[PDB]
This record gives structure tokens, C-alpha cells and sequence, in this order.
């Protein structure tokens, strides 16, 4: 993820990563490590290889993934699978320039 | 008759009594369920309920 | 180009408060219609809760959306959309009692529901959402008014023992020999 | 590669009695000669639970997409092996994550993976011809597997998959749910010499699995083993006779039960607390016998089964652009403060651009965030 | 802390502890030589001076 969302790594969490991504259960025996990983996953030109969810129907359950790469109909009309006006790509890529 | 009497008031002040005690919050944030299970997720609220 | 603890930080701090007056800023939620007299999870402004919602009376200064009892749990509540006060009740009662004859002899049962009529016993229990082996001891043609409350399960009996099985107001209750609970007044 | 099948003789569906049934261990933990309480997902005692099967001689072969609904108790009769499978998802069309169960004849497999499943999958069995046996050339489930994401596929054996006639021998009961993004699963094979709907007795369903398959499921189906031979005329949508097995499916509810564990440490009875009111006594007293007596209960019996949600009506988006996408913050030391009132707190127009180093809530959870009206807000701003 | 002894005890092989009414585990299996260790308090009441 980005260093910025790493606090969203925690039970009872909100926002991209602890909604549509990876969420964690209060029941919850465990830990987190994160450490910095820029001149690794980040290179010249920006990196995006490395993907997020941003928009989704309801909230992730606890250690729940979803692959799906449907179209989100964000408005009143169905666009029927194909990327337009008010349906975007739910699937957005990181920028990881050094 | 007042020790009839007095016996009938025992009673029914002593249920009062516990009717009133569910106001106080014990520590907890608030003395009402619905208050602690609304702000606060089972995560946090379990140990105020 | 100087260091990250010295870099300009952007802070904004929201301070509200919750049920506790009335509320213009509401979540991304969308409402729905109103069931009243049944056993239902509410959620009025954010404070949720189960109970059974019924209409009343009361006069609510427009400042004041909640009211609290001597319990201080809520118990009317101002309905944002269609401007009106609603009553909050559980949607339980104690009062129920269990009449039996103790196991090794049968399963039978009988069902005391307490200062209720023997009229009005499904909608107190809320007959409609209990199970299909509950509503069984719910109306019948076992049913049985007295003073405690209503009886269901056992045939009253003009006749008069000695008391086996106390229940309240006069009333007795045995298991008779086919085999059945009966419900009688004692004998002094 | 799939075929649809064409040839049915349909029923409305059927119903049966389940009467203490469903129950398993609800931790690894040994306990003995204890009267345990305990709730969670269970069968309710008495449940109408649907009934299913397959036998020939009506051609039915029944097995829709039923709904999975927070828990299932599935429990098969058979002597054939004629159920040999189960496929679970939530739309089971490839555009979702999907978990398919199948026993092939020599190994066990799961999977976690896009599926593009069939209308009507069958996983077929077949008498040879070139030698007198069974064994099957035909897996009929899924057209194709993608971003595939799990994989146990065991050791390898052998059963005995011939189609026997006469009286069942096997029921196997199993109960699954979804928590947590893991596929709990309990199961239970007893021998039994019954001919009729759910027999005598109370099972103690030992724990299977606790796979980590971390999916969305609200379907599933069943795949059946069609029986195929050189007694049965017609093409594979009509050369096929049905299997001789039969299945039922319950569906768990939150409910509290009384359990015994008994000396060496199994459950041998068990209470369906807030089933009738003598049940209702034995869970209040905490024990399987009551005297002769009247008992005070408690209330179990009443359950919630809908929610309602009531919230003012308004339409305004809420100012997330003037307080964030400011151009100009203030001083710290002069530090603005802004009236809101009026909103839809919405703030998932945030995450498209803003991310924030720092976002500390106190007096509410942040998860809650979105179930809630807020009263008096005011944004303090500065740098 | 206490004192392990020896025992006889059916444990399935998702089963390691054992708890008793108490609560407090009272038989634990070894998990290197496999078998079944019942521990009990190092003391006990009933000293009377
Ligand atoms: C489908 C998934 C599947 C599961 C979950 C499974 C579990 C399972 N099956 C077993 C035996 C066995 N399992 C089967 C057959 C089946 N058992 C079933 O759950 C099903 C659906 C069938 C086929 C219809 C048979 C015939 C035995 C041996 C019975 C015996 O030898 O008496 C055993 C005990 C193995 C042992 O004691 O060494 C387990 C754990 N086997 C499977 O194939
Ligand atoms: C799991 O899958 C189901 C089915 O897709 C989801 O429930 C549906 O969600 C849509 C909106 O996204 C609603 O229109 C349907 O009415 C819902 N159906 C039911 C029975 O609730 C469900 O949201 C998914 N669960 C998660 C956590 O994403
Ligand atoms: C115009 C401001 C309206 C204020 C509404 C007040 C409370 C309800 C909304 C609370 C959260 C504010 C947005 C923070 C988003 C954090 C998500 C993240 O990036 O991790
Ligand atoms: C919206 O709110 C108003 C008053 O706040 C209320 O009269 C009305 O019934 C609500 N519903 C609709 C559809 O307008
Ligand atoms: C209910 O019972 C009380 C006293 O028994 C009686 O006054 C009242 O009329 C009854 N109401 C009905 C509808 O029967
Ligand atoms: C459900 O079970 C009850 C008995 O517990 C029975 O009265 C009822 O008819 C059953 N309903 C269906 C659809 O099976
Ligand atoms: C008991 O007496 C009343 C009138 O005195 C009568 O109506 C009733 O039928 C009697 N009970 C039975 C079971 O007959
Ligand atoms: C089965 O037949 C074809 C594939 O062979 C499929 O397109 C069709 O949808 C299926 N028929 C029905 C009634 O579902
Ligand atoms: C099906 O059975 C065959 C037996 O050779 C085995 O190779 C195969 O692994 C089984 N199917 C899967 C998906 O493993
Ligand atoms: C999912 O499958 C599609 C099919 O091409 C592929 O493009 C995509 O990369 C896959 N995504 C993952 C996470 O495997
Ligand atoms: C407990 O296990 C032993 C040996 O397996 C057996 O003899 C005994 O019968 C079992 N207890 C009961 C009540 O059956
Ligand atoms: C805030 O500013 C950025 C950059 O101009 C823009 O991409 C984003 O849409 C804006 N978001 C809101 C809520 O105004
Ligand atoms: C090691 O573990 C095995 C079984 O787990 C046990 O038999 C053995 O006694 C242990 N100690 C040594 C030195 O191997």
C-alpha cells in the first residue's frame, strides 16, 4: 500500500484499503509489520504494477477478497459493463515514482 | 396499620430503586445500550457493555 | 527540501456531537417506510435500537428530539421525516410462567401468561413472529381466564382438590389420569 | 465443454421434519461430564427442512441453485455415492470468486477460483464397455478457471462407486458456514439402515476444515453423479438413468443451546433453548430435568428478523470540497472555524484524492461514521 | 504452576487442552511424548492450626 494508509492496517478502521481492500476483524489475535519499501516496488516513471479498489458496492467483511474487475455504476443508469460516463473501472493503479 | 402499610412501601420502593439504578453508567460511556452499540462498533463496545 | 517534521501540514478537526439534539449533517444512508407494532430494529437519527414503535402524544419544544425515563433508557423519539413523536416499548413482557409435572412423567405443559386477557394474549406476545411450536400455547380451546392472568395447555375443572401444583389468585394446577393438565380452584 | 439436461419430470419441492439435529462442537477444547451453554449459528430443532432427491423409475434428478444464508446443514442418504460434490458463490458466472468441493472418484479437490460454471453440471459415472467396471470419463462442472487462488488436492484413493440397489447405508451429515472469510466446516458420517426421511438420533458433528477461502457466498448447488450405462437408450441428455440418493438442507439461525458432554468427553444430548416452553425452562434452570413445579422463564422466545432505517431527508451534498480543496488555509494561531449544517456526510468523494497521514477519531468508532446523524459540527481548519 | 501427574483421558486429535468447571485447565497433552497430563493445585486447604 502507501505509507499513508498504513494507520488503515487495524481493527475498527475506515477508508479505501479498510472498506473496499483488506479488512481486519476486532476479534482479531495478531499482528501488523509494514516497513518502507521505496527503491523496491518503486521505479522511474512510476510504478503500477501494484493495484486498489476504489470503488465497491458495501463495505469488505473481515479477511474478505474480491478480485472482481466488474464495471461500478456509480449513477442511475446501467452501462452495461462497458467504461463511460458515470460507470468507472474500479480498479485503480498506484503512482510509485523514487 | 402502619407496619402493613410499611411493609407495602418497602416493596415498592425497593423495586423503584432498582428501576432507578439503571441510569448510572457503571464507568461505561453512557448508561444506555443503544447509545454505546451506536457510536461505537462491537470492537470497543463489548467492554462497555 | 526540508525535512519531513518540518513540512506543512494541512489539519482540520470536526467536533460534533450525537443523540443528543436535533441533526441536519446525516450518514450516506437511506431510510426506509415505517413498520409500527412489531418487534423491529430502528435506527431514528443514528441512535439504534429493537423495540415496538407506537404512536402518542407529547409535547417536544423544537429543540428536543429524544425523551428519556426514569430508567434513562429512550422512550420517545421525534421521527425526522414525518414530524411526529413515537413511543418505544420492548417488544417482550415478563410474566410468563411454566406450569409442568416434573420430567420422568411427561412433556406436557402449561402456559401462564400474566395480567393479560385471554384476548389480547397474541398481540402482547407477539404470536405472529414466535416459533409454530410456541403459537400452539398461544390460543386454543384450552384457554383459561383468571385472576393471575391467562391459562393455556390446561382444561378447567369445576371440581375442587387439594393443591399439587400452586399457580395464583385460588388456582391450582395438577396432572390428572386420558392423561392432561387440569387447572382448579383449591379447596380450603 | 458442457451439456444441459433436457429431460425432467419436476415436483414442488418437498418438506421434511428436523428434530435434533445439526449439532457440533463449538471449540477444540476436551470437557467432560459438563452441562455447557453456548450460542451461535445452529439448526433450530423442528425445522422444516427442504428435501431433495434423485431416483429413477420418476426421472427427477433435482438439484437447483438454492440460497445460502448465513450457514447450511446438508445431510445425504445414499448408498451409490450418487452426491459427490458442491459448488458455493454468489453469482457463480466467472465474474466472481467461486469455491468448488468435488470428490473425482480419487481425490478430493477445492478450489477457490473464477468459475465459469455450467447451467446444469453433473459429474457423471459411466459402465464401461471395454471392461466391466465403473469409472467415469465425464467431469461436466466448469468451462473455465481463472485467478485461482486456492488448492487442496489430496491424497490419492479408491471407492467403491458401483451403483448399489436396496436400502441406504450411509448418511453423512455436514454443516457449513462463512465467518470471517473462512469456510467452517463440520462433518459427520454414521451408518444407518433406513429407507425413510431423517432417522432417530442426535449427532455430534466433529470440525472438518476451517479453510481460508476469504469469498462472498449466498448460492451453492449440489453435483450429482449421473449413473450412465448400456441398459438406457437415447444421447447423454436422455441416455442416463438417475442415481438412487437422497438429500436434505436445513438452514443455521442464531440460536442459544444447552449442550452435554458427557464422561469420555462427547455430546450425547442437547436443549433447543426458545423452541416451546418446557425447553425454555430446561435453558433457564440449566439442566435436562425439571420437577414437578411452576417455573418463572425468561424471554428468548421473540427474535428480530427486519431492520428499519429512518433519517431526515436531504439531498445537499456536504462541503468536502471548501474545507480540503481550500486554496488558502488559515494560521494556527488564527485559526478558522466553520458552521455545517445541512449535509449527506457521504466522504467517499475523499478517497479518490485525498489521503490523509493522520485520522484519529474519539467518542465515535470510525467505522459507525456511516450510521449516524451528527448534530452540531463545526470544521477547524488551519496549518 | 501446580503438579502434573498422570492419567487416562479420550482426546479426538483436534484436542490438546482440557478445562473443567472452573474453567481452569486441568488436563494437557505433551506434546512430545504424547499422552495425557492431568495437572492439580500444589496445595490445599484444610490446615487448621
Ligand atoms: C466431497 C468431499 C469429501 C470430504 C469432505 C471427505 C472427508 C472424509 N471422508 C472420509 C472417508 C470416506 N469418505 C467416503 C465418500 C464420501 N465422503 C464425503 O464427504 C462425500 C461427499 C463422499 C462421496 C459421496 C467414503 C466411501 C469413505 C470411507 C468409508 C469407509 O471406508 O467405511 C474421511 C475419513 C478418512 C479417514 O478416516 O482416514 C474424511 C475425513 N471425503 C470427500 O470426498
Ligand atoms: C455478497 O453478494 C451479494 C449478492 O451480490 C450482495 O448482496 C447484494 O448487494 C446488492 C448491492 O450491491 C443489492 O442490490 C442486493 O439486493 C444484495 N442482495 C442481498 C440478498 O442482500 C452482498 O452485498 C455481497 N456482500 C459483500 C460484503 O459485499
Ligand atoms: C464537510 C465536512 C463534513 C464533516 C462530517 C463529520 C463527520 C462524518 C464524516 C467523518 C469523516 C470525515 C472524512 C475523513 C475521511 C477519512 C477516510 C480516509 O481517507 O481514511
Ligand atoms: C421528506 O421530508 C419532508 C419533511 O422533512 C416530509 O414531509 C416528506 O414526507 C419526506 N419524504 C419525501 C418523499 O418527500
Ligand atoms: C380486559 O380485562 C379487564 C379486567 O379483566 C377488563 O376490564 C377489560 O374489559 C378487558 N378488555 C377486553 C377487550 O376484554
Ligand atoms: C413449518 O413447521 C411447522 C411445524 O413446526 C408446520 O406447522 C408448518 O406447516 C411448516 N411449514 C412449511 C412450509 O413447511
Ligand atoms: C362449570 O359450571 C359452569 C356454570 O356453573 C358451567 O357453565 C360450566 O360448563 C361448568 N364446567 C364444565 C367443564 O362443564
Ligand atoms: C442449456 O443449453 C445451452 C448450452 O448447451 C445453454 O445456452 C442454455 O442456456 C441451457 N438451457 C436452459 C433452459 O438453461
Ligand atoms: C480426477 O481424478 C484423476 C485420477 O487420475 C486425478 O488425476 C485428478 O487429480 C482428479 N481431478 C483433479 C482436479 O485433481
Ligand atoms: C483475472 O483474470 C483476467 C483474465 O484475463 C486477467 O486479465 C486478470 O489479470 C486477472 N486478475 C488477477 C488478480 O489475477
Ligand atoms: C467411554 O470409552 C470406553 C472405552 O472406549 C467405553 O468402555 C465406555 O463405554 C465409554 N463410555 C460410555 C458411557 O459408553
Ligand atoms: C479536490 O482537488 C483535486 C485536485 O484538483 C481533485 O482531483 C478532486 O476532484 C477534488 N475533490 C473534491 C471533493 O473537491
Ligand atoms: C521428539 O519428538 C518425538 C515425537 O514428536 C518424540 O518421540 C521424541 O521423544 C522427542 N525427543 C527426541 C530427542 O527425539
Amino acid at each position: 500500500i502507501r505509507g499513508d494508509e498504513v494507520r488503515q492496517i487495524a481493527p475498527g478502521q475506515t477508508g479505501k484499503i479498510a472498506d473496499y481492500n483488506y479488512k481486519l476483524p476486532c476479534d482479531f489475535t495478531g499482528c501488523v509489520i509494514a516497513w518502507n519499501s521505496n527503491n523496491l516496488d518503486s521505479k522511474v516513471g512510476g510504478n503500477y504494477n501494484y493495484l486498489y479498489r476504489l470503488f465497491r458496492k458495501s463495505n469488505l467483511k473481515p479477511f474478505e477478497r474480491d478480485i472482481s474487475t466488474e464495471i461500478y455504476q456509480a449513477g442511475s443508469t446501467p452501462c452495461n459493463g462497458v467504461e463511460g460516463f458515470n460507470c468507472y473501472f474500479p480498479l485503480q493503479s498506484y503512482g510509485f515514482q523514487p | 396499620l402502619g407496619k402493613l402499610q410499611d411493609v407495602v412501601n418497602q416493596n415498592a420502593q425497593a423495586l423503584n430503586t432498582l428501576v432507578k439504578q439503571l441510569s448510572s453508567n457503571f464507568g461505561a460511556i453512557s448508561s444506555v445500550l443503544n447509545d454505546i452499540l451506536s457510536r461505537l462498533d462491537k470492537c470497543e463496545a463489548e467492554v462497555q457493555i | 527540501t526540508n525535512g519531513v517534521g518540518y513540512q506543512p501540514y494541512r489539519v482540520v478537526v470536526l467536533s460534533f456531537e450525537l443523540l443528543h439534539a436535533p441533526a441536519t449533517v446525516c450518514g450516506p444512508k437511506k431510510s426506509t417506510n415505517l413498520v409500527k407494532n412489531k418487534c423491529v430494529n430502528f435506527n431514528f437519527n443514528g441512535l439504534t435500537g429493537t423495540g415496538v414503535l407506537t404512536e402518542s402524544n407529547k409535547k417536544f419544544l423544537p429543540f428536543q428530539q429524544f425523551g428519556r425515563d426514569i430508567a434513562d433508557t429512550t422512550d420517545a423519539v421525534r421521527d425526522p421525516q414525518t414530524l411526529e413523536i413515537l413511543d418505544i416499548t420492548p417488544c417482550s413482557f415478563g410474566g410468563v410462567s411454566v406450569i409442568t409435572p416434573g420430567t420422568n412423567t411427561s412433556n406436557q405443559v402449561a402456559v401462564l401468561y400474566q395480567d393479560v386477557n385471554c384476548t389480547e394474549v397474541p398481540v402482547a406476545i407477539h404470536a405472529d413472529q414466535l416459533t409454530p411450536t410456541w403459537r400452539v400455547y398461544s390460543t386454543g380451546s384450552n384457554v383459561f381466564q383468571t385472576r393471575a392472568g391467562c391459562l393455556i395447555g390446561a382444561e378447567h375443572v369445576n371440581n375442587s382438590y387439594e393443591c399439587d401444583i400452586p399457580i395464583g389468585a385460588g388456582i391450582c394446577a395438577s396432572y390428572q389420569t386420558s392423561q392432561s393438565i387440569i387447572a382448579y380452584t383449591m379447596s380450603l | 465443454q458442457c451439456v444441459n439436461l433436457t429431460t425432467r419430470t419436476q415436483l414442488p419441492p418437498a418438506y421434511t421434519n428436523s428434530f435434533t439435529r445439526g449439532v457440533y462442537y463449538p471449540d477444540k477444547v476436551f470437557r467432560s461430564s459438563v452441562l455447557h451453554s453456548t450460542q451461535d449459528l445452529f439448526l433450530p430443532f423442528f425445522s422444516n427442512v427442504t428435501w431433495f432427491h434423485a431416483i429413477h423409475v420418476t426421472k427427477r434428478f433435482d438439484n437447483p441453485v438454492l440460497p445460502f444464508n448465513d450457514g447450511v446443514y446438508f445431510a445425504s442418504t445414499e448408498k451409490s455415492n450418487i452426491i459427490r460434490g458442491w459448488i458455493f458463490g454468489t453469482t457463480l458466472d466467472s465474474k466472481t470468486q467461486s469455491l468448488l468441493i468435488v470428490n473425482n472418484a480419487t481425490n478430493v479437490v477445492i478450489k477457490v477460483c473464477e468459475f465459469q460454471f455450467c447451467n446444469d453440471p453433473f459429474l457423471g459415472v459411466y459402465y464401461h464397455k471395454n471392461n466391466k467396471s465403473w469409472m467415469e470419463s465425464e467431469f461436466r462442472v466448469y468451462s473455465s478457471a481463472n485467478n485461482c487462488t486456492f488448492e487442496y488436492v489430496s491424497q490419492p484413493f479408491l471407492m467403491d462407486l458401483e451403483g448399489k440397489q436396496g436400502n441406504f447405508k450411509n448418511l453423512r451429515e455436514f454443516v457449513f458456514k462463512n465467518i470471517d472469510g473462512y469456510f467452517k466446516i463440520y462433518s459427520k458420517h454414521t451408518p444407518i439402515n433406513l429407507v425413510r426421511d431423517l432417522p432417530q438420533g442426535f449427532s455430534a458433528l466433529e470440525p472438518l476444515v476451517d479453510l481460508p477461502i476469504g469469498i462472498n457466498i449466498t448460492r451453492f448447488q449440489t453435483l450429482l453423479a449421473l449413473h450412465r450405462s448400456y441398459l438406457t437408450p437415447g444421447d447423454s441428455s436422455s441416455g442416463w438413468t438417475a442415481g438412487a440418493a437422497a438429500y436434505y438442507v436445513g438452514y443455521l439461525q442464531p440460536r442459544t443451546f444447552l449442550l452435554k458432554y458427557n464422561e469420555n468427553g462427547t455430546i450425547t444430548d442437547a436443549v433447543d433453548c426458545a423452541l416451546d416452553p418446557l425447553s425454555e425452562t430446561k435453558c433457564t434452570l440449566k439442566s435436562f430435568t425439571v420437577e414437578k413445579g411452576i417455573y418463572q422463564t425468561s424471554n428468548f422466545r421473540v427474535q428480530p428478523t427486519e431492520s428499519i432505517v429512518r433519517f431526515p431527508n436531504i439531498t445537499n451534498l456536504c462541503p468536502f470540497g471548501e474545507v480540503f480543496n481550500a486554496t488558502r488555509f488559515a494560521s494556527v494561531y488564527a485559526w478558522n472555524r466553520k458552521r455545517i449544517s445541512n449535509c449527506v456526510a457521504d466522504y467517499s468523494v475523499l478517497y479518490n484524492s485525498a489521503s490523509f497521514s493522520t485520522f484519529k477519531c474519539y467518542g465515535v468508532s470510525p467505522t459507525k461514521l456511516n450510521d449516524l446523524c451528527f448534530t452540531n459540527v463545526y470544521a477547524d481548519s488551519f496549518v
